[PDB]
RNA sequence: UUGCGAUAACGAACGAGACCUUAACCUACUAAAUAGUGGUGCUAGCAUUUGCUGGUUAUCCACUUCUUAGAGGGACUAUCGGUUUCAAGCCGAUGGAAGUUUGAGGCAAUAACAGGUCUGUGAUGCCCUUAGACGUUCUGGGCCGCACGCGCGCUACACUGACGGAGCCAGCGAGUCUAACCUUGGCCGAGAGGUCUUGGUAAUCUUGUGAAACUCCGUCGUGCUGGGGAUAGAGCAUUGUAAUUAUUGCUCUUCAACGAGGAAUUCCUAGUAAGCGCAAGUCAUCAGCUUGCGUUGAUUACGUCCCUGCCCUUUGUACACACC
């Protein structure tokens, strides 16, 4: 609880984090508590880090995907369409820019909002093609909670990515105007939209 | 608290250290900028255009001081890029070698660099001692 | 993907036939002595039978 | 919508075409040991909670 | 004599590849099953396995 | 070394060197519009005609639009460096001659026309209407030329 | 053909080997090309041990 | 279609509207007052002299900025 | 002709690595004996030489490649010998498929 | 002389060599202090071998690495690596077994990679593709 | 067809596997100025009071962590739980450098196909020609010719982006006197390139291949726009006996469609896809190509027979040049 001279000298907002681990440097990992449960061990708070970056293996496993932090598996859904393959420092400079504009905006921890994303924007009934051929019927299941995780990353980056392509409005501010609307549930965000269409095709394909 | 220039930030330390020859104004800026792109691989002249050839010198003098010797060739390599050939895909292009070669004997007159029998230039005496003023303002300002 | 075949088995089989009070039902040492009273040509194809031979000790208590 | 969520006792084995489509056998957290069997569309595992909007629906799709 | 040795170890294979196919026909109806090349200094010696070499 | 304010004393769409040079972009950006003006041709001149590159085009003064053509039309007296022009070691009188916006079709018919009237085999490959840079016809071009 | 494979082949068994293989083709009085294995002993197709013990 | 000078009518409410502004940018300049973002730009780096705004990120390409206090 | 530091190299290049590690080691052996001080033997990176053909003659069938690898190892041992009892126990047995170069130099 | 280890970080390319000695504090990366890594999101990387167990335990200690090889991500893994092994390895020969063994579970107990190498390699391109898996686009027609 | 098990079979052989190569570990050995590190024999700088340096191995000494490559060790799903017929196995956890055949290749049986290649060979049978030649060689043209259909690609439709500046980091190769190869440095030139020298037959020199995406700071600001660079004009170089139908590069100008793509269709399960570029091959010159190589590095599943293809068993047969 002390700040530490040495030779090369740090400097003191890095060492007040000697004290607790947060995201970048600001937002803490406590008091994320998931007021939905059946998420829980497959949102992945409860294990602080500093940087969304880890170079670590997720995907040699059925299930290692679901211990990757779930700041690092947002910035994973950027990262694509081609253009974008590669580059991580790219995503995680929108994450940190993203992070700040939830902040900014509903002035809460934006942590836990982009969780109260993902525990809202899981699409809880899908659907499937039962029967081989393109003339079929759709049969209504529930959905794996590790899948919820799963499409919720999806559906709230894709809506950024979309949302960000062709104008002026940042995919920091798109993202973060998705994962607010998300977290209030509005219908005004694509990942809400899209889930309540997955949701109203199993209403009637039981 | 002896500064080195490794202690300060390379962005940092060549804003300030081209801010520095500009407003000293001794460097012989060669006559033809303007006209001047810095690589065959770029498309536009340097964007700034009233500078950027103190700026480049803060560069070469700052890249004298890490390295041993630097050459004009090896300055070329250093700061080509991409060029884009239109339809065919990227290469890698060398920087225009009649800029980086009046930088050097720019930077030689002011006394900064010098023959340096393994090659091309290496930093002086003076020139070390230059570089390190202006990191100690830097940190400090 | 971890199925070992008849030479493994047969060498495996062949060493528990005859050399019971001796190797034991720790790896190292069934390794160990796998060099003198077995010629196998290999590393690995030594430690395959003495690790076989192990599980058919453990096996066998 | 009265929504329940309910706990994973048993894998009981793919179905559909494709076999995208795991079905499970599962007890209700409120009310346990109410135990039904339904069908999954994503990868799931034991002791996975998951939920379900319907209480009257048993799985009909297998083999 | 001046050359790199991943050329001349390839030359020295090669010239080994040349006398091969030479001493295939040139030796077929004597029984050559190869040629063996010492690169020793100041000679080179070629040693021909032919079965009958009474009259190689 | 630092950023500087302005001020919005401003005029639209503007004739100049016969092509409605637009306002509202800025002035190596809307010197574009000219035909034989490129964006290099642009950035040398409005720096050789002392004009601040982000005026924007129309807070420009009239005197300084005068400038900035009078560079164009005339590049030689004034250290642009003889090879940064279109026409260099013209066709017929040896001189350099940067051409401008109605004059770069003219003198393209005039390159396209001296060409056939030799008969030589790009001006006819140019009468004919298919590539004349040595490209392959056979796959491309199969919509239109 | 068969006098001069079998001639080969048990004279390579019995001068010591593990196994021996003489494959023939061509043509020989009929146009159409077929080939038969004269096969005694022992061969080892996979691995490095071809080219460890075999001579082809 | 977007402001790229800037005249006193746009300016007297740069000053006026950018106060109760939560989130400011580049693109939110843009899309709320209807200036360029060549102009927003410019009124980002003078509106954290007058104060009246205070920086939060400050990068190149996305800036966030927010009312003072 | 009397026992005088020649400041002599002896470098091994061969394809083969038995082979040649027999000769460094014999190079090892000998001057262990004489006690001649020696760097020993310094194993330079493989050359690794790779030729890549399309597998058939003609242009039929999949594209099929071959990497055709040839493998130089390379060492050099460093001496400072008494140069004629020394050059008359080295080349005597000089051994084919490793070729010796023998190396003075005046420091 | 002084108590001294080396120890080295790796990436995929990357070796971050360490010379960890006693000393003031000092924390330097092949010249110049860990505050300047470039990039500078990922600083907090090399970081956190400092402030996982705190600043305190390294102020006795002065560490000089040098990293080459790799890229710009992938020597900054090799950097946090090189030091979290170097203090580790410093509190094996001089400081106690107890104290190593509180630096080995906070480190492992955050993040594998700054103690153990990850052993995930390039696999080799294969021909019919530009990939090591993927395949030329075939036609059928 | 890997085994376990059932068993009129028992016990084996080829193939799979084992094997060989490559990658990941070795602070354990053997060392090295053709690799480094540490002092400093010894200096010598800059700021200082030790931080960053530059220099000499009978004009030093020591060490091998880093690198290399000899010889070895390691992993055998080890250990422990769960399930299985307590099997063969599989899954999870912990440990571990590695727990996907450890990753990936090389090798790869029996049987074939009327698969391709006579235009790879001085591999070859038969046929054709052999001087007015289908031989060989010389000069010029052609393969590239353009209403068009198709295949693999390259460049994009932009703000997760272009430009300018700045930061600046790999790995696999190759290279000349058995002659003109890779080229550092200096000078001249916007650039392309030129000239004077140099180092290297290569862990020694090019070369730290200072590679590109990337990062930061500026300029742009949703406009077919500063996206895109197709077409086209003018000039300067290089290679080459020779550049015209532009060999290629360079500087200015022209700035086309293209606003993310019907029907359909390809590849792909972890350092993998994808973005990025570098070397080699052919090469005098020419890469949007291929073989590698490294940089950046995700989504999704650990399933199934639904589509397609293949395999095995049963049934049918009037088929055995075997549904051609
Ligand atoms: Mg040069
Ligand atoms: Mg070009
Ligand atoms: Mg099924
Ligand atoms: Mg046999
Ligand atoms: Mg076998
Ligand atoms: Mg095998
Ligand atoms: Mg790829
Ligand atoms: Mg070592
Ligand atoms: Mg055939
Ligand atoms: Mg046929
Ligand atoms: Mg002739
Ligand atoms: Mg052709
Ligand atoms: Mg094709
Ligand atoms: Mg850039
Ligand atoms: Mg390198
Ligand atoms: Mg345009
Ligand atoms: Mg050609
Ligand atoms: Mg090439």
């Amino acid at each position: 609880f002390t700040p530490v001279v040495l030779a090369t000298p740090i400097p003191e907002e890095v060492q007040q984090a000697q004290t607790e681990i947060k995201l970048f440097n600001k937002w803490s990992f406590e008091e994320v508590e998931v007021k939905d449960a059946s998420l829980v061990d497959y949102v992945q708070v409860r294990q602080p880090i500093f940087v969304a970056h880890t170079a670590g293996r997720y995907a040699n496993k059925r299930f290692r995907k679901a211990q990757c932090p779930i700041i690092e598996r947002l910035t994973n859904s950027l990262m694509m369409n081609g253009r974008n393959n590669g580059k991580k420092l790219k995503a995680v400079r929108i994450i940190k820019h993203t992070l700040d504009i939830i902040n900014v905006l509903t002035d809460q921890n934006p942590i836990q909002v982009v969780v109260d994303a993902i525990t809202n924007t899981g699409p809880r009934e899908d659907t499937t093609r039962v029967g081989g051929g393109g003339a079929a019927r759709r049969q209504a299941v529930d959905v794996s909670p590790l899948r919820r995780v799963n499409q919720a990353i999806a559906l709230l980056t894709i809506g950024a990515r979309e949302a960000a392509f062709r104008n002026i409005k940042t995919i920091a501010e798109t993202l973060a105007e998705e994962l607010i609307n998300a977290a209030k549930g509005s219908s005004t965000s694509y990942a809400i939209k899209k889930k309540d269409e997955l949701e109203r095709v199993a209403k009637s394909n039981r | 608290p002896g500064v080195s220039v490794r202690d300060v930030a390379a962005q940092d330390f060549i804003n300030a250290y081209a801010s520095f020859l500009q407003r000293q104004g001794k460097l012989e800026v060669p006559g033809y900028v303007d006209i001047v792109k810095t690589s065959s691989g770029n498309e536009m002249p340097p964007q700034d255009a009233e500078g950027w050839f103190y700026k480049r010198a803060a560069s070469v003098a700052r890249h004298i001081y890490m390295r041993k010797q630097v050459g004009v060739g090896k300055l070329n390599k250093l700061y080509g890029g991409a060029k884009s050939r239109g339809v065919r895909p990227y290469k890698h292009i060398d920087a225009s070698g009649s800029i980086n070669r009046k930088v050097l004997q720019a930077l030689e007159k002011i006394g900064i660099v010098e023959i340096s029998p393994k090659g091309g230039r290496r930093i002086s005496e003076n020139g070390q001692r230059d570089l390190d003023r202006i990191a100690a303002q830097t940190l400090e300002e | 993907g971890r199925v070992r075949t008849k030479t493994v088995k047969r060498a495996s089989k062949a060493l528990i036939e005859r050399y019971y009070p001796k190797l034991t039902l720790d790896f190292q040492t069934n390794k160990r002595l796998c060099d003198e009273i077995a010629t196998i040509q290999s590393k690995r194809l030594r430690n395959k039978i003495a690790g076989y031979t192990t599980h058919l000790m453990k096996r066998i208590q | 919508t009265p929504v329940t969520l309910a706990k994973v006792i048993k894998v009981l084995g793919r179905t559909g075409s494709r076999g995208g489509v795991t079905q499970v056998r599962v007890e209700f957290l409120e009310d346990t040991s109410r135990t039904i069997v339904r069908n999954v569309k994503g990868p799931v595992r034991e002791n996975d909670i998951l939920v379900l909007m319907e209480s009257e629906r048993e799985a009909r799709r297998l083999r | 004599a001046l050359i790199s040795k991943k050329r001349k170890l390839v030359a020295d294979g090669v010239f080994y590849a040349e006398l091969n196919e030479f001493f295939t026909r040139e030796l077929a109806e004597e029984g050559y099953s190869g040629v063996e090349v010492r690169v020793t200094p100041t000679k080179t010696e070629v040693i021909i396995r032919a079965t009958r070499t009474q009259d190689v | 070394s630092l950023v500087v304010q302005e001020q919005g004393s401003f005029q639209h769409i503007l004739r100049l060197l016969n092509t409605n040079v637009d306002g509202n972009i800025k002035i190596v950006y809307a010197l574009t519009t000219i035909k034989g003006v490129g964006r290099r041709y642009s950035n040398l001149v409005c720096k050789k005609a002392d004009v601040d590159l982000h005026k924007r085009a129309g807070e420009l003064t009239q005197e300084e639009l005068e400038r900035i053509v009078q560079i164009m039309q005339n590049p030689t007296h004034y250290k642009i460096p003889a090879w940064f022009l279109n026409r260099q070691n013209d066709i017929t009188d040896g001189k350099d001659y940067h051409t401008l916006a109605n004059n770069v079709e003219s003198k393209l018919r005039d390159d396209l026309e001296r060409l056939k009237k030799i008969r030589a085999h790009r001006g006819i490959r140019h009468f004919w209407g298919l590539r004349v840079r040595g490209q392959h016809t056979k796959t491309t071009g199969r919509r239109r030329a | 053909i068969r006098r001069a494979a079998y001639g080969v082949v048990r004279y390579v068994m019995e001068s010591g080997a593990k196994g021996c293989e003489v494959v023939v083709s061509g043509k020989l009085r009929a146009a159409r090309a077929k080939a038969m294995k004269f096969a005694d002993g022992f061969l080892i197709h996979s691995g490095q041990p071809v080219n460890d013990f075999i001579d082809t | 279609q977007h402001a790229v000078i800037l005249d006193q009518e746009k300016y007297d409410r740069i000053l006026k509207e950018v106060p109760t502004y939560r989130y400011v940018s580049v693109s939110v300049l843009v899309d709320r007052l209807k200036i360029g973002g060549s102009l927003a730009r410019i009124a980002l780096r003078h509106l954290e002299k007058e104060g009246i705004i205070k920086p939060i990120s400050k990068h190149s390409k996305q800036a966030i900025y927010t009312r003072a206090t | 002709q009397q026992q005088q530091i020649i400041k002599i190299r002896i470098t091994l290049t061969s394809t083969k690595v038995k082979q040649l590690e027999n000769v460094s080691s014999n190079i090892v052996k000998n001057a262990e004996q004489h006690n001649l001080v020696k760097k020993g033997p310094v194993r330079l990176p493989t050359k690794v030489l790779k030729i890549s053909t399309r597998k058939t003659p003609n242009g039929e069938g999949s594209k099929t490649w071959e990497t055709y690898e040839m493998r130089i190892h390379k060492r050099y041992i460093d001496l400072e010998a008494p140069v004629q009892i020394v050059k008359r126990i080295t080349q005597i047995t000089i051994e084919p498929g490793v070729d010796v170069e023998v190396v003075v130099a005046s420091n | 002389a002084v108590p001294s280890v080396q120890t080295f970080g790796k990436k995929k390319s990357a070796t971050a060599v360490a010379h960890v000695k006693a000393g003031k504090g000092l924390i330097k990366v092949n010249g110049s202090p860990i505050t300047l890594v470039e990039p500078e999101i990922l600083r907090f990387k090399v970081y956190e071998p400092l402030l996982l167990v705190g600043l305190d335990k390294f102020s006795n200690i002065d560490i000089r690495v040098r990293v080459t090889g790799g890229g710009h991500v992938s020597q900054v893994y090799a950097i946090r690596q090189a030091i979290a092994k170097g203090l580790v390895a410093y509190h094996q020969k001089y400081v106690d077994e107890q104290s190593k063994n509180e630096l080995k579970k906070a480190f492992t107990s955050y993040d594998r990679t700054l103690l153990i190498a990850d052993s995930r390699r390039p696999e080799p391109k294969k021909f019919g593709g530009k990939g090591a898996r993927s395949r030329f686009q075939k036609s059928y027609r």
